[PDB]
């Protein structure tokens, strides 16, 4: 519980959803970010990526 | 109570122990007894103030009736913040007192000047029994560590006169008993006495550091910290929770450790758990202070401390952190943009919402004065209930006030602008469309900022400095101003285009009855061919009108502009299309005539017509508004087959693939070029309709041709993207792809392109964002290095000119001499169209009368009384800079130029696009006679002349007395042209590419001994190379004249490499034969920040003296390659160079001090050493210059030349000083001292000249001052170097004014200043 | 304007009063900045 | 980035001026990684961690 | 090769490994420059001895903790140079930790 | 700066010692090749770094017995500096007598 509740509130992957117009609801879970934990070479941008 | 210098030292320890208070020992609770915390413990009760208006501190005496009353438990007194200078916590603690100076600093100042080491700096806790004082019977060193046992023996053995301290106090038993003055003499002899690589690195400076320290005044026995400061809790954040990440939790671990100390001293402990406190409270203690010092590695939350004792003065390294950051402005607020046409240039709108808050103060004074608020609490209430009577007040304070309106981000000095302000129903600002494009902000939700000026001087400011009606020709391009974009322009070409078969043709009227006439009915607006009346005025007396009368042949709606345009203008720019081009020039002629208020009402006319008539013009596109073109089917094709039957012919086998690139590069940009010339040949004459001539060539009516002829934003690519083809574009260099795009946006794109154009458009954002990080740090190093100005003198009284050369390279001219001519004000020596005369009395100001006047000279180039050049020894002056502002005045003493400048300089170079993405003969665009200057002509038996060297420069007179064609030619080529040969333009005078720089040999004679080799210089399959240098890596001499000659009867015979040289050994050729034929990330770049940091080149040039004849050995040697011939043999001066390029030096190329460029471009080090200081500074303007060229935006050279005046900064002077050897001397303090060395008439005194290149990023980061230079730096090291060094500030730079707070020396308070000196010198 | 309370207070009395003057001296932040200062080891006197 | 072995290009930039490299990296699905670099002395050294 | 060309390779080095790891700290750059003076050591030996023969270095030295004892000579040399390195690296990376932030 | 600089004065001090003392022996060429070794090193202390620096000079030794006992860096470079000279003079001493043979008749 120290561990799950921690990831699942405060994360890069689990931020706040912009639940707004119906479209966002599926575009907010059907999403592909490079940022966050693993798999980033450079934070702010990238040239190659 | 006035303040003139501001010096930060270490003061006598005597001011402290006389302040001496405080009981700061037990860590007690915070009790609730008289709601805050007791006596003893956190926040213990000795240093407190009233935290009501008038109490005690325990519920006792000092009423507000009483003053002058000492405390009975406490020492505090009635008065507030004198008696908090006192009662100050002063209690000795931490005899091992910390010395962070010297870790957490660069320089030691308590290491070096004892000669301690750094490592035993970094070692002086955790200690092994003391170290040994010095004495009577003392046998080893003062300052030697033994370790337990060995003290143990020391004492042991010692006995009488010994008298040593337990802990790390002892060094200040040294520090309290130094009185020495004989050390630091003997370390300079030291100094002075050898020069080696040994005292050079890390001994020179400290030894100065202790020069410095030593004749500062101060005493070293004032560094000692006998007491811990506490700083009193009413300063310091009160927080009765009370510790939420704070100062508490080292607050209470140093009064833990304290209390655990006394009660161990007090309690007579053993020797090791009271060594382990206090080494813990020695870590508590300068953790305290500054936070790492290399080690304890930050855990994270308030386990581990965030916040010490000193990080309240930078608790962030970014950008706010206690020097002077971002306040939020009261009587201020944040607006949303819109724009309304409707109101002058000097008028704007305001919010209700927003301006029923801004001006309380004055509604309430309003309601006092006239009588019916007599009270606060009755002007509450007629303001928050809306009341008729405050409507008023607010209409009548809101009428005539100014307010400032800017952009959160300010890169542009133009963004804080000052209007008027509109009750405007609705809660969103306007913003006026002569200023949106100059904030560069578009309507996309861009957020603005209102101000309000609250003094008489800052709405003077306001309404006299800081608007939109005095900033006129953008003094950050120096170009027109503002002309609107896509509306005005559209509907002024609308109104003003000609077109046949009008409605009532050839009718004669009068100039404003056409406005009669069109209103009502039967009028077309395009009325082509038509004489009407007009009225022109013109001006040749000193501001007189000229009545006239004219019949001339116009348009409706160009007569209707008529009355709009002023009284005196010239005619002929009405007669065009008026386009942007036409309305720009036309502004800028108004402007040149008739002053600043006509233009600035015209130019409200023209928006007021501009936004009544675009209505009435009509603005459409649609589905038969884009013209197709009915040959675009063919070409595609026939292009799609000539592209199929290359690609057969390729994979036959006959084409390689690159030849296969370029193939496809020209012939796709020949097919999309066909498809533009067919869109365009088919979109010009469609309509024919006409009266009696029944066939005529008209402009058609779609709305795409129009905007494309407008020329506002419209231009052809975009043109020739819509209708036609969108083209070839790659993402990562933006190439040409061989797959066949063919679409266009009428059709149905195919899945491919589209993705291709997606890779085109994001490749496009990839490079465009970019431009925050570009613009964001670059202008802070640009203001940052220009900080320390002040224009103070305007007779500046120079000798030294500087030669205006252009860049002039072509038949038309690129960059004219007239931009040149504005502006700065030349020198004594300039001549009229007559020759050999002058034109000056030395003060002449410069512009279209005087440019003329030197435009229609004889001369190439004059001399301008200007910069850097020796400076009046009294500020910057005002000749250097001239006039560049909206006002044509001089810029006189006490304004900011340099801030002006360093803004002026990637204003919006913002990289554009693709990084501004990034012939074979000599042929000439002019006429004139070519006389051959700086060459040496050698005489050709061929018949021709040859170019032996690598200058060219020659002057024309044919139509203006500049010059218009140099034509530099490189080094070994073959002009066609003799000497003084009449060209006609268009014709090869060079039959030599110039891509290759060979070496045309200078005498003729037998070949020099270089005999071959199998597989070393020859390939074997006349054409018989003999040498080849780059085959081999030169083992080449000079060339005797006929068979054994030497060449003292009249430099070094070369031969390219990788060449195959036609000429053999035992051939007796004559002289200037010419040899064989062999001889993107950086351009993308703007190139300005690398110039700052003083950059290396690759390869630098070889320098020599006037005896510069060269010679080579063997290919070879012990040594590294190329021992120098020249310079070593008459002054002993070597050089060493690993690899370079090949040797260039010959007969041709003079050599003197200040060597030509030879293998590739010289440091500006040596440049700025020994060719001058005017031809290092004009390089850099040029190449500044041609990478904005190249990008495509115009900026100011005055402002990239001070900017390079300020990296003409940290200079080494010559040794034959007053203690000066090779030492880092500002120059600004150099030339001060001109005069001394002057009148004391010695060589000694001071050194004659110098000038360094030396980083102005290390310029702008270490000044004269310690408060200025200090925002991108670390505040603890400046602070401890000024307080080492004893270095005041004197209160003169601009930062220094901006973070303290004065008047400041620039812009209208500098004669306030100047009252300054009326004040303090002889006042 | 954005540093000071008596400053603010002087600055709300003169558009109430209608005077529209300056400030008689420091605005007292640039001696939190040297009291700040004086939290390291020098001790900061002043220099009229 | 998925577990396996990856063959980047890396053209010089810190040492040569425009020498090409032909090197290799293995990052796994926990722990420190592999790089199998080239030289200009052509050498093959190991730099985990 | 000379010390200013292995310094200047030293940290950019170390800015590399700044910019692949993302340190904010000065007590995690002092990690960050140990290791970046633990990398890009040289292997040429006659490089090894051009910067003990090159500017900007003494022969005697603060500490001697760090010198090792055995008869290896090239281990003393490295262990030396890397105490130069790190030390120098501290000296032109306490601006460096400043500049990384300023500029993105 | 170079080892080959260095070389070429043992070079000359070699040829010095053969002419002066005329030595047509292959056994008795003791004192003179090893007083010509240990005069050919320099006295400086960063010259010894500069024959050090520059090729020609390797860390692999030939002899362990040769190794001094001291904590002094500059004296094992020293010593590696002279066996490095005393390899080439004793390799390089029988040419230079037979060119010194073949100089006169």
């Amino acid at each position: 519980s120290a561990a799950v509740k921690e990831f699942f509130g405060s994360s890069q992957l689990s931020q706040f959803m912009d639940q707004n117009n119906p479209l966002s609801e599926i575009t907010h879970k059907r999403r592909i970010s490079a940022l966050g934990p693993g798999g980033l070479t450079r934070e702010r941008a990238g040239f190659e990526v | 109570e006035e303040f003139d210098a501001i010096k930060i030292a270490l003061a006598s320890p005597d001011m402290i122990r006389s302040w001496s208070f405080g009981e700061v020992k037990k860590p007690e609770t915070i009790n609730y007894r008289t709601f805050k915390p007791e006596r003893d413990g956190l926040f213990c009760a000795r240093i407190f103030g009233p935290v009501k208006d008038y109490e005690c501190l325990c519920g006792k005496y000092k009423r507000l009736k009483h003053r002058g009353v000492i405390c009975e438990k406490c020492g505090v007194e009635v008065t507030q913040t004198k008696v908090r200078r006192e009662r100050m916590g002063h209690i000795e603690l931490a005899s091992p007192t910390a010395h962070i100076w010297f870790l957490k600093s660069l320089p030691s100042r308590i290491g070096l000047l004892l000669d301690m080491p750094l490592r035993d700096i970094e070692r002086v806790l955790y200690f092994e029994s003391y170290v040994v004082i010095e004495g009577g019977m003392t046998n080893l060193e003062r300052q030697q560590i033994l370790t337990e046992e060995q003290y143990l023996d020391a004492l042991e053995e010692f006995g009488d006169e010994f008298d040593a301290k337990m802990g790390a106090e002892a060094i200040q038993a040294l520090l309290k008993s130094m009185d020495l003055e004989q050390e630091c003499e003997q370390l300079r002899e030291e100094l002075n006495e050898t020069n080696s690589e040994t005292k050079r690195k890390k001994l020179t400076k400290r030894i100065k550091l202790l020069e410095a320290f030593v004749q500062s005044g101060n005493k070293p026995e004032w560094m000692i910290l006998t007491v811990l400061p506490v700083l009193p809790p009413d300063l310091r954040p009160l927080v009765p929770r009370f510790a939420t990440s704070d100062l508490n939790d080292l607050y209470r671990r140093v009064i833990n450790r304290n209390n655990r100390l006394k009660r161990l001293l007090d309690l007579a402990a053993p020797d090791i758990i009271v060594r382990n406190e206090k080494r813990m409270l020695q870590e508590a203690v300068d953790a305290l202070l500054d936070n790492g010092r290399r080690g304890r590695a930050i855990t994270g939350s308030n386990k581990r401390p965030l916040k010490s004792l000193a990080d309240m003065i930078k608790g962030k390294q970014g950008r706010f952190r206690q020097n002077l950051l971002g306040k939020r402005v009261d009587y201020s607020g944040r607006s949303v943009i819109t724009v309304g046409p409707y109101l002058r240039l000097h008028q704007c709108g305001l919010p209700k919402k927003m301006a029923l808050e801004l001006f309380k103060p004055f509604i309430y004074g309003k309601l006092e004065l006239r009588g019916l608020a007599t009270t606060i609490k009755a002007a509450k209430k007629m303001v928050e209930r809306e009341e008729a009577v405050v409507w008023d007040i607010l209409d009548e304070v809101i009428r005539e006030h100014p307010v400032l309106l800017n952009r959160a981000p300010t890169l542009h000095r133009l963004g804080i602008q000052a209007f008027e302000p509109v009750l405007i129903e609705g809660k969103a600002i306007q913003l006026h469309p002569l200023v949106c494009a100059a904030y560069n902000a578009d309507f996309d939700g861009d957020q603005m900022a209102v101000h309000v000026p609250l003094t008489l001087e800052a709405q003077l400011e306001a309404r006299a400095l800081m608007m939109s009606t005095n900033n006129i020709l953008s003094p950050a391009n120096g170009e027109p101003i503002i002309v609107p974009s896509q509306d005005v322009v559209l509907g002024l070409y609308y109104m003003t285009r000609d077109c046949v078969n009008a409605k009532g043709e050839g009718m004669v009227l009068t100039g404003p009855k056409e406005a009669e006439r069109l209103y009502r009915s039967g009028l077309a607006s395009l009325h082509a061919r038509v004489k009407v009346r007009i009225t022109e005025y013109e001006k040749d007396a000193n501001g007189e009108l000229v009545a006239k009368t004219s019949l001339k042949d116009t348009t409706v709606g160009r007569a209707i502009l008529w009355m709009i345009v002023p009284k005196g203008l010239p005619y002929s720019i009405v007669n065009q299309a008026l386009g942007k081009k036409a309305i720009s020039k036309m502004l800028n002629t108004c402007y040149r005539i008739l002053g600043l208020k006509p233009t600035v009402i015209f130019a409200d006319q023209i928006m007021y017509t501009g936004f009544a008539y675009a209505a009435r013009s009509g603005a459409s596109v649609g589905i038969d508004d884009m013209v197709i073109p009915e040959k675009k089917h063919e070409i595609i094709s026939e292009a799609e087959a000539e592209v199929a039957e290359i690609q057969e012919q390729f994979q036959s086998g006959l084409v390689t693939a690159g030849e296969r690139y370029n193939k496809v590069i020209d012939i796709w940009a020949a097919a999309n070029d066909r498809v533009s010339k067919a869109m365009m040949d088919n979109l010009q004459t469609e309509t024919v309709i006409n009266r009696d001539g029944q066939e005529e060539k008209q402009v058609s009516f779609n709305s795409i041709y129009m905007m494309a002829d407008s020329g506002a934003r419209g231009s052809a690519a975009q043109i020739r993207q819509l209708a036609g083809m969108r083209g070839l574009m790659a993402k990562p260099d933006g190439s040409i792809i061989e797959t066949p795009i063919t679409a266009n946006f009428r059709e149905g794109l195919n899945v491919l392109q589209y993705f291709i154009s997606t890779h085109g458009a994001r490749k496009g954002l990839a490079d465009t964002a970019l431009k925050t990080a570009n613009s964001g740090y670059l202008t802070r190093r640009l203001v940052d290095v220009a900080q320390d100005l002040v224009v103070t003198e305007d007779d500046c009284g120079t000798h030294e000119g500087i030669m205006m050369t252009p860049v002039i390279e072509g038949g038309d001219v690129k960059e004219p001499l007239r931009d040149r001519v504005l502006g700065r004000v030349t020198a004594e020596d300039v001549l009229k169209p007559g020759t050999a005369d002058i034109l000056v009395p030395r003060n002449t100001l410069l512009h279209e009368q005087w440019c003329d006047l030197l435009e229609e000279n004889s001369v190439d180039a004059v001399k301008v009384r200007s910069v850097v050049s020796c400076d009046t020894d009294f500020g910057v002056c005002a000749h250097c800079y001239g006039r560049d502002l909206a006002r044509g005045h001089i810029i006189n003493k006490g304004e900011a130029i340099g801030v002006i400048a360093a803004q002026s300089i990637g204003e919006p170079g913002t990289q554009l696009t693709m990084r501004t993405f990034h012939e074979s003969s000599i042929q000439v665009k002019n006429k004139g006679s070519i006389k051959l200057s700086n060459v040496k002509s050698v005489v050709n038996s061929s018949g021709k002349l040859v170019i032996t060297s690598r200058n060219t420069e020659l002057k024309l007179i044919d139509e203006f007395g500049r010059t218009k064609e140099s034509y530099k030619v490189p080094y070994g080529a073959v002009l066609a042209k003799g000497d003084g040969e009449q060209v006609a333009g268009g014709e090869t005078v060079a039959n030599w590419d110039p891509h290759t720089m060979p070496v045309i040999t200078e005498v003729s004679g037998f070949v020099r001994f270089t005999d071959m080799i199998d597989g070393q210089t020859i390939t074997r399959q006349s054409s018989l190379v003999v040498l080849d240098s780059a085959e081999r890596t030169r083992p080449a001499l000079k060339i005797v004249d006929a068979q054994g000659n030497d060449v003292l009867i009249p430099a070094q015979y070369f031969l390219p490499g990788k060449a195959i040289v036609q000429l053999e050994d035992g051939v007796q050729i004559s002289s200037g034969d010419t040899l064989a034929r062999i001889p993107d990330i950086t351009g993308g770049l703007p190139r300005v920040a690398d110039l700052f940091e003083a950059r290396r080149p690759k390869e630098p040039a070889i320098l020599a003296e006037i005896s510069g004849i060269v010679s080579f050995g063997k290919e070879t040697k012990g040594k590294r390659r190329l021992v120098i011939t020249p310079v070593d043999g008459s002054d002993p001066y070597e050089e060493m160079i690993p690899k370079w390029r090949q040797l260039n030096v010959f007969e041709g190329e003079r050599v003197e001090r200040g060597d030509v460029i030879s293998d590739g471009p010289e440091a500006p080090h040596d440049i700025l050493r020994l060719r001058g200081v005017h031809a290092v500074t004009r390089y850099i303007v040029n190449e500044v210059q041609d990478v904005y060229r190249l990008q495509g935006v115009k900026i100011n050279d005055k402002h990239i030349e001070v900017i390079v005046r300020q990296m003409l900064r940290k200079a080494t002077i010559v040794n034959a000083g007053s203690s000066d050897f090779l030492e880092g001397e500002q120059v600004e303090y150099s030339r001060v001292k001109i005069a001394n060395r002057e009148l004391e008439a010695n060589g000694k005194v001071g050194a004659t000249y110098s000038r360094d290149l030396l980083g102005i990023t290390k310029a702008s980061l270490a000044t004269e001052s310690f408060i200025s230079a200090a925002s991108f730096q670390e505040t603890t090291r400046v602070l401890t170097e000024a307080a080492v060094a004893g270095k005041r500030d004197e209160l003169r730079g601009l930062k220094e004014n901006v973070i303290v707070g004065r008047l400041i020396p620039a812009g209208t308070g500098y004669a306030y200043h100047q009252d300054r000196m009326r004040r303090r010198a002889a006042g | 304007k954005s540093d000071d309370v008596n400053g603010r207070t002087k600055m709300y009395k003169n558009i109430v009063d209608g005077n529209h003057q300056m400030e008689p001296g420091m605005p007292e932040s640039f001696n939190v900045l040297l009291k700040e200062i004086r939290s390291l080891g020098i001790n900061i006197e002043l220099e009229d | 980035r998925s577990p396996g072995v990856f063959f980047d290009s890396d053209k010089g930039k810190t040492h040569s001026s425009g020498k090409v490299l032909y090197n290799a990296r293995i990052i796994p699905y926990r722990g420190s990684w592999l790089d199998f670099e080239f030289d200009p002395k052509d050498n093959l050294f190991v730099r985990i961690d | 090769m000379t010390y200013n060309n292995v310094f200047d390779h030293a940290y950019e080095m170390l800015k590399e490994n700044i910019r692949y790891d993302d340190i904010r700290d000065t007590d995690d750059l002092h990690d960050a420059i140990h290791m970046a003076a633990d990398n890009a050591v040289p292997h040429y030996y006659a490089d090894i001895f051009s910067v003990m023969a090159s500017e900007g270095i003494d022969l005697e030295f603060e500490d001697s903790g760090l010198m090792p004892d055995t008869k290896d000579v090239i281990r003393i040399l490295q262990a030396r140079i890397y105490e130069q390195l790190t030390i120098d690296l501290w000296e032109d990376a306490e601006d460096l930790l400043n500049e990384y932030l300023e500029e993105v």
